[PDB]
């Protein structure tokens, strides 16, 4: 029917993406889907020259502001990595990083009394349900590509059915039997 | 007495329906 | 015929709505239905933005207030899932909270004596009576959309006939033989 | 003989007895209708009267 | 005499007992008898850790299955908690449940026709013809330890007389006077 | 009578306590009971040096092992705690981890099918039946101190009662009449 056309401010449009390294051939990919379809999309490789400066304070931009959406790249490396980084992973500096990301995601996720308002799962290909912490499988979970309308109707902030207006109470007729 | 106080069955006088939609994109 | 007009307080007009997933598109002509005839129908697919928030909450928030009506979409999924929906299917992630809502209800349903004040079970199109759980059979089964005027009275809490008021015994008159 | 059957509480109702039929008792019937019924079977001053 | 041995499958050996707490110390006793005597007797107090699991999945588990007896212990508080355990009691969680059962049973008994398959009073030693349920009058009701013998014979599905085969109609000799 | 010891690997013999503040003082004497009958409880005022690392990791630690038996100490605050902790209080950091105990908790109750394997609800003196969160009444509730055997026994994984042994059924003998 009739088009319509998101009146999102630019400020709602910020993205940040949290991955492990298996899942990044697909991540750039989804990068790019999301920056065709008008986000802005912060994520480490084309932050690079920005990030480099200092990564912490990088990282902490994003971690602190409340309108900025974080979506999670789920995949078999992403639960190794932000259990077991330190040890299990021959001190990986990636896998750290994503670890400390997630670390402050719980934080703020328990300071909220465990409501969850802009942290996104996102489960790419290689992964599966299991692989989901526990704490981001009570919100929606989204496969990619298989979801990916339901992911940028998300990001819009955008209800995918629109319920029709609640009307008034019907009217009751009495007919004598 | 009388049975002119009958029963009256009550149902409901005007309704509506429909008006569903969804975003496609 | 006459006009009546019904009191039902707004705070009376809150419904939630369980189904499974095999009955989607009727349950979606269901709850347009319901909220055009001034119904409030929460339900997974409309309330998703709120619901992604947190999905249990949101289910205890219909689960604990006594005076949200709950109406059981029953289709031969239905039985399926709220019985075996762990174990029968793949990890149904919308079977199980399914199952979880049906085991809420059966655990107040016990403690309230077994006496059903809230629960409305509603055949759908595709349904049979022996889909019906059992604890579900001892109160009025409407069915969709056959008897969709009965379930709007039902939700009005209104009679469907009006009993005219108790009289006066008659008296008696007393003649001699 | 559901019609007559209304007919006949009708009459009953307009001459003062508290007729418990299940059409009319249809709110509280619905909580639990095994316990609606017990609840007049067991009651030995409750008048069952069966339309054939 | 002569002897005699039953096929019945292990299958049709299932009990499932439902009783009150004022029975318990005699229901204890009344399980052994039926353990020792070859019969798999289901009861909430040795049956504690499945039930724990979940206490309604394992009601059900017998209440559906068409071929397990129930036993229905009755005694002065049995009828009192299938009556009033709702709010008599300041929520007696065995009442509760031994309500639930007992709707349960007589829904199954209506569906059913009004025809009892499986469900057999047992009176206990406190117990009176009035406190068996009226529905369950219609049937045999066994005392205990009285009948005990009688119960055996009934959960083995063996008549306790064998009439003899039906002969053939005898020939009339005509002896003309 | 005579004695018995189980086998119980000491992997079997942790359990895990969640609580709040109004049972703390009850709660060490829970504690001081349980270690000395010889299980390894683990609860935050006692392990302070490890949870201090890092708590969030200290909690999951519990929650991911299946074999960990949770007991949670029910109280007015609890309930209080669970649903409104972020809200009615000025940050209560501890109402707060007990919230999300209680979420993850939740979540895992869900994805098992609504089938509760070890989560021990125990009422503490002051508390109530009420006090139970709903998906914890489908379980067996113990009170505390008055049924502290009842509670080590389900710790042990021990029935309280054993079943004889299952018999062979009676033979039938035939007399005539």
């Amino acid at each position: 029917g009739t088009l319509k056309t998101s009146n999102l401010p630019e400020e709602l449009r910020k993205v940040f993406i949290t991955y492990s390294m298996d899942t990044a051939m697909e991540v750039v990919k989804f990068v790019n889907f999301l920056l065709v379809n008008g986000f802005q999309t912060a994520i480490d490789i084309f932050e690079d020259r920005i990030r480099g400066i200092d990564i912490i304070k990088w990282m902490e931009r994003y971690l602190r502001d409340k309108t900025v959406m974080i979506i999670v790249a789920i995949s078999p490396k992403y639960k190794q990595d932000v259990e077991g980084a330190e040890s299990q992973l021959d001190e990986d500096e990636h896998g750290l990083h994503t670890k400390y990301i997630h670390r402050m995601m719980q934080i703020e996720f328990i300071k909220q009394g465990s409501m969850n308002f802009r942290f996104i799962p996102v489960l790419f290909p290689n992964a599966k349900k299991e692989h989901v912490p526990t704490w981001l499988q009570n919100t929606h979970v989204y496969s990619w590509p298989k979801n990916k309308k339901n992911i940028l109707l998300r990001l819009l902030r955008e209800e995918e059915f629109v319920a029709p207006p609640r009307g008034p109470l019907p009217t009751l007729q009495v007919v004598p039997l | 007495a009388e049975e002119g106080a009958l029963v009256a069955a009550v149902e409901p006088g005007p309704l509506a329906d429909g008006a569903a939609v969804r975003l496609a994109l």
